[PDB]
């Protein structure tokens, strides 16, 4: 294959909740994607030119856990459901796609690289349905053209009984959009 | 069709 | 209202 991917685990469920209150993180960062979690939840953010990008619907307005403590988010859309912290150092930056290629690859928090037809601006099919189940966690992670540049992040996925059969996502113009207005 | 946050 | 904590990271090739 082209693009692949793996996963290594930093951090686990007690030394979580202590990096939740105290906002430190003294853990190396490096990686495209960090893996992300609160209390309730866990999703990805991608980052794309020297910003950790995520989804609002797993972020909120919560600041990420840093070597320095917390940090601010940057950039906030809710409609757009996209926000942004400034990537601490380590974090493996990644460039936006010029190419405009509509084959596209979805990387999952199982570092799984599954193929996507771009259908929309935001709208992709996946060229296998896979259960809702293996993307659930997934949110904000990066989709990649054959180049291995973003086009987007992935939001939400479309769904019948259960199974996910094509993924709604954050256009990789929404970032720029979002840092042009603020 | 459902749309589910992930 | 806790911090998002990064927990694991994603190393593409
Ligand atoms: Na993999
Ligand atoms: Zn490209």
């Amino acid at each position: 294959a082209p693009i692949t991917a793996y996963s290594q685990q930093t951090r686990g469920l007690l030394g979580c909740i202590i990096t939740s209150l105290t906002g430190r993180d003294k853990n190396q960062v490096d990686g495209e994607v960090q893996v992300l979690s609160t209390a309730t939840q866990s999703f990805l953010a991608t980052c794309v030119n020297g910003v950790c990008w995520t989804v609002y619907h797993g972020a909120g307005s919560k600041t990420l856990a840093g070597p320095k403590g917390p940090i601010t988010q940057m950039y906030t859309n809710v409609d757009q459901d996209l926000v942004g912290w400034p990537a601490p150092p380590g974090a493996r930056s990644m460039t936006p796609c010029t190419c405009g290629s509509s084959d596209l690859y979805l990387v999952t928090r199982h570092a799984d690289v599954i193929p996507v037809r771009r259908r929309g601006d935001s709208r992709g099919s996946l060229l296998s349905p896979r259960p809702v189940s293996y993307l659930k966690g997934s949110s904000g992670g990066p989709l990649l053209c054959p180049s291995g540049h973003v086009v987007g992040i992935f939001r939400a996925a479309v769904c019948t009984r259960g199974v996910a059969k094509a993924v709604d996502f954050i256009p990789v113009e929404s970032m720029e959009t979002t840092m042009r207005a603020s | 069709d459902d749309i589910v946050p992930c | 209202k806790g911090s998002v904590v990064i927990v694991g990271r994603i190393i593409l090739s």
